[PDB]
Parts: structure tokens; sequence; C-alpha cells
């Protein structure tokens, strides 16, 4: 936490880098120094350093080296594309593919390791978990190494590092991850690591994409005669069904308890499941009808420790997304009423809309206000800010809805409106290419530039 | 086509109609903030923690050390705090019933009293700290307003 001091120390870094791996607390110190300064990471991180770290990990066979290597991939918990690419290249080559414990499915789960003595030991995943629970040097070492390797593999695939995801997914399939997570016999730490790996290697892949709740632009023909509560989801209309079921079941079970955030072992699993749920919701997999019940459960799991604060913040973000979806539904209802008009009755419908099924609560809204008030008294700055924003927003929904209705720009126009559909189709391919030949990108950019008083429209 | 004209007219009429109740909803929120303990379950630890205007002190501290975090949030908090200490008046018979119902559902010399309560919370230090730190027009202006 000293940019000037960090730069001054890094000024003479070659000596520290050279004196790495001699049992002195320098490799960890070096990693800590290059933990926030993205510029420092770019300047001091190269192929040689990654290769040296990999060789040290191979020689020592200790989890600490793997954890230190993994921590370098993410800078300020945001990204490090150059460092991530280098780490993936160094740790994905078949030659180096000996320090990572392989996992397989047999009729269950079995983990195979190469041992420090170049051996080949295969142990049942359930049997290995039972042995670790019993307590043994070999079992404890295997469990720690597996956890560290899973964490490092998940970190390597942070953001969209497809160069490594394409291999990690094949190495550990989504179905295998789901089967492992839904065990309840293995230690909580391993389950949390598996959940994080699944979230960061098979949830944010190419297929899924982010969703914007409040679509400020709507198609005139799209609006139906009347929009029911299910309509907002039926009109919208994937494969990880078991993942969603497990997430819902775990969240419900956590809610149906006293002091839900009490056990650290279960606390980590809850902090992973909440993150998975937030990612799925932001990905649009869930629907509004089920979203209401999910939000009710989440609020119930908050009424009346960094992990606890992070979980509360994630729950608040999910609730904010649900509120945005509700505002979108209200705007859709207003637009549907206007279309039905093709007066004062519309006034009554509007007054009755923002007054009810479309309510994220179970005690007439008192629950949300109580939770927000309780959170406001909390300590964490992000939690306090989120609670204050939510409290100031909830009791002022009418103004926000009116402002949203004042920004809706219908596209009932002629084929000129179809230019909007053409632009959307082009932007789909543009984003697909951006995520991951150049002729198509150049043509799309040229077409967009050509398409871009009509300038304002 | 010309449907845009009809849509804009309907939007304007709806906004004009809703204007009477927007202030009522804001007043309902202000009242809820005025007596936060009234909402939480009586006798609970939150009742004692919030008994001495705990929410007020926490909000004041957050607003003071929140200008850089989000200017909009600080401005909104200051406006709400000023509205709370700014008396009240009939928001229209049309919206009076709505405000009463909202207060009931969300909650099962007076100017001098609330002013003294805010001063005890430490709003004097809040306003002076906002003033003698910031050149942002809205921040300093709203501190003067408070």
């Amino acid at each position: 936490d000293y940019r000037k001091n960090q730069e001054h120390i890094a000024k003479q870094f070659g000596m520290m880098q050279s004196q790495i791996g001699y049992d002195i607390l320098a490799e960890d110190t070096i990693t800590a120094l290059l933990h926030n300064n993205r510029k420092l990471l770019e300047k001091h991180i190269t192929k040689t350093e990654v290769e040296t770290f990999v060789s040290l990990v191979r020689k020592n066979r200790e989890p600490r080296f793997l954890d230190y290597l993994s921590d370098l991939c993410v800078s300020n918990h945001i990204a490090i594309p150059v460092t991530q690419e280098l780490i993936c290249k160094c740790v994905l080559d078949p030659k180096n593919s000996d320090i990572l414990i392989r996992t397989e499915l047999r009729p269950e789960v079995w983990l195979t390791w190469t041992d420090k003595n170049n051996e080949h030991h295969e142990k049942s995943v359930r049997q290995l978990a039972q042995e670790a629970r019993a307590g043994n040097a070999h079992d404890e070492n295997v469990l720690s190494y597996y956890r560290y390797q899973l964490k490092l593999f998940a970190r390597m695939c942070l953001d969209r590092q497809y160069l490594a995801i394409d291999e990690i997914s094949q190495q550990l399939g989504v179905d295998l991850i789901f089967l492992c997570m839904a065990d309840e016999m293995l230690p909580f730490d391993l389950r949390a690591s598996f959940c994080h790996l699944m979230l960061h290697v098979h949830v944010d892949r190419d297929p899924q994409e982010l969703v914007t709740p409040v679509k400020f632009a709507r198609l005139w023909t799209e609006i139906p005669t009347a929009i029911t509560i299910k309509d907002y989801d039926s009109n919208l209309n994937n494969k990880f069904a078991n993942t969603m079921e497990f997430v819902e079941d775990y969240l419900n079970n956590v809610v149906s308890e006293a002091v839900p955030f009490a056990n650290e072992e279960k606390n980590k699993l809850t902090f992973e499941v909440v993150s998975l749920a937030h990612n799925l919701i932001y990905f649009g997999f869930y629907s509004f009808s089920e979203l209401l019940r999910l939000t009710r459960t989440l609020l119930g799991i908050i009424d009346c420790d960094i992990v606890v604060m992070e979980t509360k913040l994630k729950i608040l973000e999910i609730l904010q997304f649900i509120l945005n979806v509700r505002l979108d539904y209200r705007i859709s209802y207003l637009l549907s009423v206007f279309k039905k008009e093709f007066l004062d009755r519309i006034g009554e419908q509007a007054e009755a809309m923002f007054g009810s099924m479309l309510e994220v609560d179970d005690e007439g809204g008192r629950m949300f206000l109580r939770v927000l008030i309780h959170l406001t008294m909390h300590d964490y700055a992000p939690l306090v800010s989120g609670a204050l924003q939510l409290l100031f927003k909830h009791f002022s929904q009418r103004q926000e809805a009116m402002h949203t209705f004042k920004q809706v720009q219908l596209l009932i126009s002629a084929q000129d409106v179809e230019n909007y559909k053409v632009i959307k189709s082009e932007l789909d391919r543009l984003r697909t290419m951006v995520e991951k030949n150049y002729q198509i990108v150049k043509g799309i950019l040229e077409r967009l530039n050509k398409m871009c008083q009509m300038r304002k429209k | 086509k010309n449907i845009i004209e009809k849509l804009q007219d309907i939007i304007t009429a709806l906004e004009e109609r809703l204007k009477p109740l927007v202030q009522a909803e804001l007043s309902v929120l202000v009242d809820v903030l005025h007596w936060p303990e009234l909402l939480f379950l009586e006798g609970s630890e939150a009742y004692q923690r919030c008994e001495s205007g705990g929410f007020l002190s926490k909000l004041i501290q957050h607003t003071k050390d929140l200008m850089e975090s989000e200017e909009k949030l600080c401005i909104k908090v200051l406006r709400t705090l000023q509205q709370m200490l700014l008396k009240k008046t009939k928001y229209g018979d049309r919206g009076n019933q709505l405000r009463k119902m909202l207060l009931q559902n969300y909650l099962q010399s007076a100017i001098a009293a609330t002013q003294c309560r805010l001063d005890k919370e430490g709003a004097t230090k809040l306003v002076c700290d906002l003033i003698t730190s910031t050149k942002n027009e809205k921040i300093f202006q709203e501190s003067i307003g408070l």
C-alpha cells in the first residue's frame, strides 16, 4: 500500500529476482511486491521468471510455490492479460504437465498424482477426502496440492483467457465439476474450489454473455396486447440445469438456518455459491418468475469477516439486478398500456402499476427496508455505500420509472427501423470476434462507420 | 409515423399526474428515516443500536467520507437530510391517502427539535467539513443549504 515506496523498492529488483528459490522468504516477498503495480508486473514479469517459478514448483513440490505463481496472474484482482498469457503458456505445455494432479471419473472421482519421487499414485476422490478428514501427512499434502492447483487453474482462466480455458475445460468437464461439487462428503474447501473453477471455466465461456436489464430501446411490434407477470419472461424465453438446481438448493438450505454465516467451512461454500448465483443471474440464465423467488430467498439469507462482507455485497448486487429487471417490467407494462390505447384509464393503470406480484419481498416490502437499515450500520465501506444507494432508491421508484419512460425510444419506424436489427446483427458478430479473419472485423467496422439530423437518431 | 406525438403526450400527462405523488413518496422515505427504530423489531439489539439515532450518525459519517466515492450519493443524502429538517406540508389530498398507506405499510418547535437532533448527530461538523474541503459546486452549495 505504498505506490512511491513500492516503486522505490522495485527500482532495485534484479538482485531480489536472482536470489529466488534459496529457501529464503524472497519469492513470496517478490510476489507480494508485484501484487498491485500492474506496470511493475509488466516490467518485471517475463518468460524467464515464469520458467524459474515453474522449475521451483516442480523441484519443491510444495503448494506454496503454486499459490505464489497463481497469485501473479491476477493484478489488483482485475486482470493481467500479458502475465496471464505467459502463465498459461508456461503451465499448459505437455512437458510441464507433470506438477498438476490429474482427475478422472470412474465407476465416482479419482485423483492421480506423480508424487515427489516420480511415482504414480491414484486415490479415490471420496476415499482421498475420507483420508484427509481422518488426518494424514500424505492425505493432507494431496488435499492442499489439489486445492492450490484448482485455484491456480481457475485464476489462469480469469476474464476470458480462452487460450487456457480451451484446455482446462477438456481436462475437467462441466459434468465432472458438477458431480464433484454435489457430494457433501468432501471438505468444504475442496467443494468451494471446485465451484470457483466451474464458475470461472464453464460459466463465463463463449456461449454465455452479459445482459442489460433496462433495455432503453424497444420494438413497437414486440410490445404485446397485454404483458402479464410471466409475459416479461415468456416473451424472452441452458445446459447447466443441474448447476442451477444445486445453487438454488444450497442457497435455500443456507437460508433455512440460524446464524447462516456462522461456520467458516460452510461460509466459504456459501461465498462461492453466492458468486456463482450472481454470475448466472447477470448472465440471464434465470427468469423473472423464478428471479422473484430467488431474490426472496437471498433477502431471507441476509436479514438479522471479509467473506461475510463479500457475500453480502454479492447479494446486494443480485438484488440490484432484480430491481433493474422489475423496473424494466414496469416500463414494459406502461408501453403495453400505451399500445393498447392505440385518457384517464391509462392514468389509473399507471398509478396501480407502481404501487402486488411485482414486489421483491414477503412482508409488504418491510423486509427490504429492514435489511438495508441493518446493513447501513455495518462497517465495510462498499456494503455501506450499496445499502445507502438501495435505501435511497427503493422509496423513490416512481421518479426512476418516470425517467425511464422518458428515455424509451420506440422503433415503430419503417425499414429504417430495421437498420436497428441490422446493427444488432452486426454487433453480435463484432462482439463474438472481440471476445476471441481480420477481413470480417474490418468489414464490420467499415459498415458501422458508414451507418453512423439523422445523425442524432 | 405520428404515433410518437401521441406517445409523448401520454408520457407528459402521466408525468404530470405522478408529480403529486413523487414528493409524497420522498416524504414517506424521509419519515421512515426520521424514526428508523420504528421499523426494526422492538427489543432487538438493532433497536438499542438504532435507539440513539445510530442510522443518523452512520449516514453522516458516510456522507462526510463519501464525497470522492460517489458525488451523486452524497448529494442525495444531503438533500434528504435537509428535507427531513425542513418541516412538512400536505402533498395533495390525492396523494395524502397514498402517503398514509405507504407509511402504515412500511411502518406499523418541532423544527427546532429535529435541528437539535441533527446537531447532536454531528451535522455541524459535516457541513463545515464539506465546506472547507471541496470546490465542487454542488457539494459546497448543498452544504451551505444544509
